[PDB]
């Protein structure tokens, strides 16, 4: 054939991730579209080296809700600039529900691959992710061809082949319907990671400050005292121990949420604390004066 | 079909309502009611004078 | 204007725009790349929300020379007002690497567009300091220190740097490293106390030098320096004071609640020890009973 | 956030059944080193 019918991994920045993000949100609830920008090379590699919000609709999104006298305008800088690069995409966000399409995100799906023959759809639910990468993934047509005379799964191929759901139940449904969804992936350049980290200005003054001390002879007097209460539990606890199942053993003398694994945790804790506390105090007395 | 019977609780997944687990625990303001109350310690000795 | 401004929270989004933009102008080799920064201002909290480049020449002869664009501004004001409401232009970056004094000249032509005071923000794009590299600024006027020329300089506000919980997310996750924005165990916390002490020692060399350049050099006398450094002096401890030794009570009780705690874990440790002595005389009694078993097993089947 | 239900019964020990204000009806699994002993009367439970 004349097509090779596959999707990319696609490599979403740093840059891109943050904006599609932080739009989604505040926008939400009510979908809001934008458009992508970044360069193609391969066919298994599609980068979103940045992104630009477009306004807002309660008409959800629609080729009939979208603004082209405002991509225009942007371009029309984007060229003064000299930043300007091809449209690789375009991202939405639903207002709620998992990742999915509905017919009507169909729609606009279907001009953005007529415009760009590859073309990838990221869809950014930011109320059901917490991890800033979960429940967001990029969709991609499928072709009517592609499903009855089965050239749907070329794009399991000459790939890693896996595809990682954040939601099962809504992915699967869209896999055969309307879309194929390949796994995202994340990238930056070494100047980008130190610049996202940053290293703060207050580090080094936290280091050299030792806390105040009404607060120290609290935390050592509360602490010794409090493992008084289950130190005696302890010894009830083992008091047997030659019987036989683990749930037995916490059965018996109620060792649920085990006296063992508390009071030794609470003995790791403070004493942490206490060695970092006194490092700082005599650090600060043997270095300032 | 067969490890099911009718009228036993049954547990369900996510929203798709896919048979998940069996219940055999069947929760019921009748059982609080014991819950309270507890399995008492007397016993029939206190009740002596009168075998 | 504004007298409002202490303290300008930045997200890492306009970090990372103002050093794309940087490297997508081809501005380099102590050129500048000068953009507009985006965002809230007029409290107290500064935040910048966004950022976009500006067309922007300078000629490094002259410095009374540089090219910015009129159109452009009112152009993208009025895009940006559309995406969130929270953008409006609050200042303008400056891409560093330093702060030169061609950098009032430019402030003064961009008050006339701000609806405040405009903020020159240096953002770094090489990493610099054991502090951050973005140091933010406001232009005032006042005084100087010789009692003689009222000159507009730029007055320092300090930043920490915030994000909301909408971006953080996503920045937390992608980091792959130990980070120098949250912290693991004992180990990281040695770490700390070390690289800490590194930056006192670095930026009290900058103090003594200075003081040098004054009395050799002969640069002009600021009593803004000197006198928030006579105050140091002052606030200084000194050694042999009742304070020291009521330092030293303190010192005793935290070293001897952490040996009871040590002790502590002695038996703990004293409590793994027995389980397994435990284990191994039931594993070796039935793993020898087996082979046992299974030659009577052996032998049905030889004897027919 | 959390959303605020009411404790019915354990069903398990590490899995239970509560109700909530929310209009509905769920079973729920119980996160680790947390009481379960506070669990057997019923009293206000916190959903996330």
């Amino acid at each position: 054939t004349g097509r090779d019918d596959t999707k990319e991994t696609v490599y979403i920045s740093s840059i891109a991730l943050l904006k599609m993000l932080k739009h989604g949100r505040a926008g939400v609830p009510m979908e809001v579209m934008g458009l992508m920008l970044g360069e193609f090379v391969d066919d298994y590699t599609v980068n979103v080296v940045d992104v630009f919000a477009m306004p807002q609709s309660g008409t959800g999104v629609s080729v009939e809700a979208v603004d082209d006298v405002f991509q225009a305008k942007m371009m029309d800088m984007l060229k003064q600039t000299g930043r300007d690069q091809m449209v690789v995409g375009w991202y939405h966000s639903h207002p709620g529900f998992g990742c999915w399409l509905s017919s009507v995100d169909v729609n606009t799906q279907k001009s953005f691959e007529q415009l760009n023959s590859r073309a990838v759809a990221v869809v950014v639910d930011p109320i059901q992710s917490v991890k800033g990468k979960v429940v967001i993934d990029a969709f991609r047509l499928i072709d009517t061809g592609a499903l009855i005379n089965n050239l749907e799964p070329r794009q399991t191929t000459s790939n890693t082949g896996l595809l990682n759901k954040a939601n099962i139940q809504a992915l699967i449904h869209g896999l055969n319907r309307h879309y194929y969804s390949l796994n995202i992936d994340y990238h930056k350049t070494a100047k980008e990671t130190k610049m996202l980290m940053n290293l703060h200005k207050e580090q080094w003054q936290s280091g050299l400050k030792m806390y105040d001390y009404e607060e120290k002879e609290e935390s050592n007097l509360a602490a010794t005292k409090s493992m008084v209460k289950i130190a005696e539990q302890y010894s009830k606890r083992i008091e047997e121990e030659k019987e036989l199942t683990e749930e037995e053993l916490k059965t018996r003398y109620v060792g649920r949420q085990d006296p063992k694994k508390h009071l030794s945790e609470t003995a790791d804790e403070t004493l942490e604390n206490n060695i970092v506390s006194v490092l700082t105090a005599g650090v600060n007395s043997v270095a300032i004066k | 079909v067969k490890d099911l019977k009718a009228s036993q609780r049954v547990c369900l997944r996510s929203d798709s309502y896919m048979l998940h687990k069996v219940l055999e625990n069947k929760a019921d303001p009748l059982v609080s009611l014991m819950m309270v109350e507890k399995v008492p310690d007397s016993t029939y000795d206190m009740v002596g004078g009168l075998t | 204007m504004s007298l409002q401004h202490e303290k300008v929270t930045i997200a890492p989004l306009v970090l990372l725009s103002a050093l794309d933009h940087y490297e997508r102008t081809q501005t380099k080799e102590n050129k500048r790349c000068v953009g507009v920064i985006l965002g809230d201002a007029n409290s107290s909290t500064i935040r910048v929300t966004n950022s976009f480049a500006l067309p922007f020449e300078e000629d490094e002869k002259n410095s009374d020379v540089w090219f910015l664009d009129h159109n452009y501004i009112e152009n993208m004001n009025e895009m940006c007002k559309k995406i969130n409401a929270k953008e409006k232009l609050i200042g303008w970056y400056h891409s560093g690497p330093k702060l030169r004094a061609s950098d009032l000249k430019i402030n003064e032509l961009f008050k006339k567009y701000t609806q405040n005071n405009p903020l020159l923000l240096i953002v770094d794009v090489k990493q610099q300091g054991v502090g951050l590299p973005t140091d933010a600024y406001v232009a005032i006027e006042q005084v100087k220190d010789d009692g003689t020329s009222t000159e507009k300089t730029f007055l320092h506000l300090p930043c920490t740097i915030e994000a909301e919980e909408a971006e953080e997310i996503g920045v937390e996750h992608l980091l792959r490293d130990v980070r120098d924005q949250a912290a693991g165990g004992l180990s990281i916390r040695l770490t700390n106390q070390l690289k800490s002490l590194k930056g006192l020692q670095s930026k009290l060399k900058d103090v003594v030098e200075y003081l040098d350049k004054v009395i050799n050099k002969e640069l002009p006398i600021n009593h803004t320096i000197l006198g928030k450094l006579q105050d140091v002096f002052n606030l200084l401890p000194n050694l042999g004071t009742p304070d020291d030794d009521e330092i030293d009570v303190e010192n005793h009780d935290r070293i001897n609640i952490s040996n009871n705690l040590q002790k502590a874990l002695t038996v703990k440790t004293n409590d793994e020890l027995m389980v397994i002595y435990i284990s191994n005389l039931v594993r070796s009694i039935i793993a020898f009973d087996d082979l046992i078993e299974n030659k009577i097993q052996n032998k049905k089947i030889q004897e027919q | 956030p959390l959303v605020i239900g009411q404790f019915l019964e354990p069903i398990d020990q590490n899995t239970g059944i509560v109700s909530s204000t929310t209009g509905m009806s769920y079973v729920v699994r119980i996160l680790s080193t947390l009481d379960r002993e506070l669990l057997k009367p019923s009293m206000s439970v916190a959903l996330h």
